[PDB]
């Protein structure tokens, strides 16, 4: 879920808030659409296109779907006990949180005018 | 801490 996703930037990110990643770009946070605008855009497009991925999976809904997963001393790992929807969510979030760590952070792409922006 | 609509 949106819960334990927010859990594993702050254990790839411990620099900085999640909000930072909420609302970035044309595909970080609400939007879902246009050209996105750098590297770390682009891990949330991949991200968002993931999600609806594993939604085609009967009653699996990435939002709130709880997966089991484990992040100790540097390392995320998507554990075995997870269903087809839970390792699919987990999965999804943990690629993400990895491509969030390497790419860099740009102050003018936060919060950006979407309906402007992201035709 | 909230309940913004996700981290994309
Ligand atoms: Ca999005």
């Amino acid at each position: 879920n949106l819960y334990q996703f927010k859990n594993m930037i702050q254990c790839t990110v411990p620099s900085r808030s999640w909000a930072d990643f909420a609302d970035y770009g044309c595909y970080c946070g609400k939007g879902g659409s246009g050209t996105p605008v750098d590297d770390l855009d682009r891990c949330c497009q991949t991200h968002d296109n993931c999600y609806n991925e594993a939604e085609n999976i009967s009653g699996c809904r990435p939002y709130f779907k709880t997966y089991s997963y484990e992040c100790t001393q540097g390392t995320l790992t998507c554990k075995g006990d997870n269903n087809a929807c839970a390792a699919s969510v987990c999965d999804c979030d943990r690629l993400a949180a990895i491509c969030f760590a390497g790419a860099p952070y740009n102050d003018a792409n936060y919060n950006i005018d979407l309906k402007a922006r992201c035709n | 801490d909230a309940e913004f609509r996700h981290d994309s």
